[PDB]
Formats: C-alpha cells, sequence, structure tokens
C-alpha cells in the first residue's frame, strides 16, 4: 500500500482544461483508448484505456487495460475520473478532481497502489506529471 | 442478418464492378445462386460498421492494408485454399493477406500508382519532380498545366512524401514498430514541402480531387496525372494518347508508392462461406474471371500466374511493376487505419495552408496513434469522438455512437 496525493494548478480556464482532459494520444502519453458507455440530470462517461507499461514486463507480457469512470454532472464546475487495473494480481486506483481555485483551474489527485511497489508508485506519479503536461499540450494543438 | 443461399459482394467504386457482375452472372448461370455486386460509398468505413453487427456483404474487396484491422476485429473468415490452389498465385501476394499466420483473404491483383502522361502535349515526360515547375510554367503559357492528381487521398501524395525517407511504421526483423511513426522526418517534410511549394507557386490547386484530375487529363487540359491501373479504362474512352511510366524522382530518389494487393475477404458472419470460396477460387481467380474484370477496369498485375504472364506484355503493367518495385508493400497491421487519416489530414491542412508543413506533419505523427481497442473500429471512433467534442460546445451524435460501440464491443468479447 503506497498512496500519492498531489494537486497541480492549471493556468487555464476550467472549460478548456476539461476539454483537454477528455483527449488522450498526447506525445507524452502512448496509451490508446475509447468511450464505451456515456449517458447524461448530469453527464457520466465510461472509457477503456489500454496502457502499455524486463522481468516485470514478462510478468505482464500481455497489454494492461485501464477502466476510467468519470462524471461531469453539477452546474458547479466539476469532473471526477476513476481508474482501475485489469489483471490478476494487485490494484491501482487514480482519482482526479478538476475544479478551479483562486478562472484558472486546479486538480487534486490520488494514486492508491496495492500488491517493487516503490517502482509502481514512482511510475504512476510520473504518469500524472506527464498527464498535466499532455493536457497543457492538448490545448495548444486542439 | 446476411442472406443464406445468395452472394453479395462489395468492391470499391473505382474498380471493375460491372465486370465482376459478369463473373457473378456466370456463377449464377452454373449454380442458380444469385450474385449481387455493389459499390457502397466509403466502403472501407462501412464494412467494419455493418460487419461488427454480423451484417454486410458475403465478400469484400479492398486493398490488403485494411484487412489486418478487419481480421483483428473478427470481421473476416480464415480462408483455406488447398496447396494446389495456392501454387496458382504468386507467393508474395499470399503473404500480403496473411495475418498472424492465417490467410484472411484471396489476393487478386497488385496495384501501384504510375505517372500518366499525354504524348501529344508531352512526348518526353519529366524524370524528376524538380522539372515540373518549369514544365508547368511553359504549359500555362499555352493555357494548359503540367500535372494534376488527387490531393484529397494521401495514397496519391505518399509516393512523394516517402521518396526521401518518409515512412509509416518501422520494420525490423519481421515486426512493425508501432511506437515509431516516420511521418514527421526530414524526408517526409521535404516531400510535402515540395508539394506545398507547387501549390504556393500556382502549379497546383489545393482542392484538386480524383474527378477533377481525371476530367482535366482526359479532356486534354493537363499533360500528366498520377493514378492506378483502374483509371486507364476512362482514358481509353477519351481520345487522349497516353503513356504510363515511372513516377518522377525526388531529390534523386525514386518516388515510393504504397503498394496494395486488391484482396477479397469472406465476411466471418456469412452463412455462405463455401459458396464464397467456390466463387472466388473457381470463377474469379481464373483467366476468364480476371479478364472480365480487367476488361472493365484494369486490375494491375494480377496474382494469378497464368493470367499475369499474359498481362505482363502490356507496357502499362511493366510500368506499374517498375513503380511497385521502387515502392513498398503496405503494412496490414491494424494501425494503418489511424496512419492513413493522420496523413490525410496533414496533407489537406498543409496544402490548404491551415497548417505549416512542420506543424501538420508533427500533428500527424501523433495522430497516427493507433487510436482504438477495436482494430477495425478506429474510423467509427474518429467520426464519433470528433462529434462529442463539438458537442462540448453545447455542454445529436447518438447515430454515430451506436455504431462505434458495437464495433469495439465485439473486440471486447475476446478480452475482459
Ligand atoms: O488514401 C488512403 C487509402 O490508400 C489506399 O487506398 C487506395 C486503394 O488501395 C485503391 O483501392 C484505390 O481505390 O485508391 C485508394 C485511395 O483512395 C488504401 O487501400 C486505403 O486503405 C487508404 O485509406
Amino acid at each position: 500500500m503506497k498512496i500519492w496525493s498531489s494537486e497541480h494548478v492549471f493556468g487555464h480556464p476550467w472549460d478548456t482544461v476539461i476539454q483537454a482532459a477528455m483527449r488522450k494520444y498526447p506525445n507524452p502519453m502512448n496509451p490508446s483508448v475509447l468511450g464505451v458507455d456515456v449517458l447524461q440530470g448530469r453527464l457520466h462517461s465510461l472509457r477503456l484505456l489500454s496502457t502499455e507499461w524486463r522481468a516485470i514486463l514478462g510478468t505482464s507480457r500481455t497489454l494492461t487495460y485501464i477502466r476510467e469512470h468519470s462524471v461531469v454532472d453539477p452546474v458547479e464546475k466539476k469532473m471526477e475520473l476513476c481508474s482501475t487495473n485489469i489483471t490478476l494480481t494487485n490494484l491501482v486506483s487514480v482519482n482526479e478532481r478538476l475544479v478551479y481555485t483562486p478562472e484558472m483551474t486546479v486538480l487534486t489527485q490520488e494514486a492508491i497502489i496495492t500488491v517493487l511497489e516503490s517502482l509502481m508508485a514512482n511510475t504512476i506519479s510520473s504518469n500524472a506529471k506527464k498527464g498535466w503536461a499532455a493536457i497543457e499540450w492538448i490545448i495548444e494543438h486542439s | 442478418k446476411i442472406e443464406e443461399g445468395k452472394l453479395v459482394i462489395w468492391i470499391n467504386g473505382d474498380k471493375g464492378y460491372n465486370g465482376l457482375a459478369e463473373v457473378g452472372k456466370k456463377f449464377e448461370k452454373d449454380t442458380g445462386i444469385k450474385v449481387t455486386v455493389e459499390h457502397p460509398d466509403k466502403l472501407e468505413e462501412k464494412f467494419p460498421q455493418v460487419a461488427a453487427t454480423g451484417d454486410g456483404p458475403d465478400i469484400i474487396f479492398w486493398a490488403h492494408d485494411r484487412f489486418g484491422g478487419y481480421a483483428q476485429s473478427g470481421l473476416l473468415a480464415e480462408i483455406t485454399p488447398a496447396a494446389a490452389f495456392q501454387d496458382k498465385l504468386y507467393p508474395f501476394t499470399w503473404d500480403a493477406v496473411r495475418y498472424n499466420g492465417k490467410l484472411i483473404a484471396y489476393p487478386i491483383a497488385v496495384e501501384a500508382l504510375s505517372l500518366i502522361y499525354n504524348k501529344d502535349l508531352l512526348p518526353n515526360p519529366p524524370k524528376t519532380w524538380e522539372e515540373i515547375p518549369a514544365l508547368d510554367k511553359e504549359l500555362k503559357a499555352k493555357g494548359k498545366s503540367a500535372l494534376m492528381f488527387n490531393l484529397q487521398e494521401p495514397y496519391f501524395t505518399w509516393p512523394l512524401i516517402a521518396a526521401d525517407g518518409g515512412y509509416a511504421f518501422k520494420y525490423a526483423a519481421g515486426k512493425y514498430d508501432i511506437k515509431d511513426v516516420g511521418v514527421d522526418n526530414a524526408g517526409a517534410k521535404a516531400g510535402l514541402t515540395f508539394l506545398v511549394d507547387l501549390i504556393k507557386n500556382k502549379h497546383m490547386n489545393a482542392d484538386t480531387d480524383y474527378s477533377i484530375a481525371e476530367a482535366a487529363f482526359n479532356k486534354g487540359e493537363t499533360a500528366m496525372t498520377i493514378n492506378g491501373p483502374w483509371a486507364w479504362s476512362n482514358i481509353d474512352t477519351s481520345a487522349v494518347n497516353y503513356g504510363v511510366t515511372v513516377l518522377p524522382t525526388f531529390k534523386g530518389q525514386p518516388s515510393k508508392p504504397f503498394v496494395g494487393v486488391l484482396s477479397a475477404g469472406i465476411n466471418a458472419a456469412s452463412p455462405n462461406k463455401e459458396l464464397a470460396k467456390e466463387f472466388l477460387e473457381n470463377y474469379l481467380l481464373t483467366d476468364e474471371g480476371l479478364e472480365a474484370v480487367n476488361k472493365d477496369k484494369p486490375l494491375g498485375a494480377v496474382a494469378l500466374k497464368s493470367y499475369e504472364e499474359e498481362l505482363a506484355k502490356d507496357p502499362r503493367i511493366a510500368a506499374t511493376m517498375e513503380n511497385a518495385q521502387k515502392g513498398e508493400i503496405m503494412p496490414n497491421i491494424p494501425q494503418m487505419s489511424a496512419f492513413w487519416y493522420a496523413v490525410r489530414t496533414a496533407v489537406i491542412n498543409a496544402a490548404s495552408g491551415r497548417q505549416t508543413v512542420d506543424a501538420a506533419l508533427a500533428a500527424a505523427q501523433t495522430n497516427a496513434a493507433a487510436n482504438s481497442v477495436g482494430e477495425a473500429c478506429t474510423d467509427m471512433k474518429r467520426e464519433y469522438d470528433q462529434c462529442f467534442n463539438r458537442w462540448f460546445a453545447e455542454k445529436p451524435c447518438t447515430d454515430l455512437f451506436k455504431r462505434y460501440q458495437q464495433c469495439v464491443q465485439k473486440a471486447i468479447k475476446e478480452k475482459e
């Protein structure tokens, strides 16, 4: 059990940050993905991300699949996205909340890892740093 | 559901679908089994949509590059020709329609783009791309132009982009490296920059499409075009005196067209698998069957050895082969789908001036990202995703989504 919390503040409107948040396939992040179930008084959205990430690699020769559940329902600016690891061994859960705090916007995230574990923890934090950067990236190129 | 006791075949609208329907009549005459040949719009995108629901044609024709995507999504039946039958076609053609050790289609013909020129306007066609500006300048003085070809399909510009080193996916030891896309390198940039400079200097129009380029050549307005065997037929019915030749060199390197094997796949959901095999093996892949299609629109160099020996006498076919040999066989990996659009957008954007060459290709190298869990579903996705975002200008697109979801749900079957 390793936990991470971080918040990052985005020098951008909430709207644009959430728009970017919806896009993967950034240069920082490799993994492919798609929107399997979405319904809207509110918006819910359900995705599957295949994420690619050497003894450990042998242990997972097969590609690892990530499930995201995210809601943006309240008129009050909000998103929540929830990630699980699809395998036979140990879990990861990452939850992000994106709302703007004094419109710039800021997120607060957690990573909860269960099973070394230090590598896993180091990796998922790095992914989160990459992710902020990718959202920053996606703005420019959208 | 697909209809039992009958054959429905889909083939692209630029091909000899009337000739294929003659082969179909012959099948129907011998067996009483009706054969219907259609050419749906966007058939490469439609097939995955319908087939994902177990609907669609019994047999589908497309170039082999899209087939690995379709096979991976389970839309195609494994095919099982006897050793006897396999020996009738060139080995390399079978290799194009092999995916993961299995045959997923019958190879029909080898397609490559060539330079097509009007002998009366241009008895000596240019050997290099670099000559074309000066040629065009001279032809504009006569109220003509040097060259027009379809800019709206990256198929047609790819040979130029690839000539100095553009690629799709790296290849090493029998395996394509999908983490590396070669669409943003200096060679790729040079090629596209040449094209964009042709447009900036008024030697080409950014919106030239297949039919405009076809009408311009066959009505004698432009001295050259770039196209495949299928196009020769319409030039034959014009009064243009045409030659078909090796594509121009670029920076001293051969143009490198992407080479397609036109291939015929059987819908995995078809209840007419044996009839499809009968039709393909005993009617289409014969001297007389291929001749009938070829007479409608030329197939290129056919996979069937017996008939290729006859076709190889045609200098248009020898040109086709010279270009094919200088080019590269398309990968059939499922990612090709994403690559092809990724470039389709970049070229259109650089040509129209919405993006610089550098920014257009930089964006393509990313957009080549494989883009889906479902191998054949990538377009249904791009069609949908493109909408949901536009909808986020509201916070409609449901019609696309039902289609998107089925395709990826079918692939999600063989996983968790
Ligand atoms: O432009 C992208 C396109 O290239 C190839 O399509 C060719 C096709 O091979 C021929 O059958 C002919 O009709 O022209 C097409 C271009 O419009 C690939 O087969 C295709 O997958 C790719 O989308």
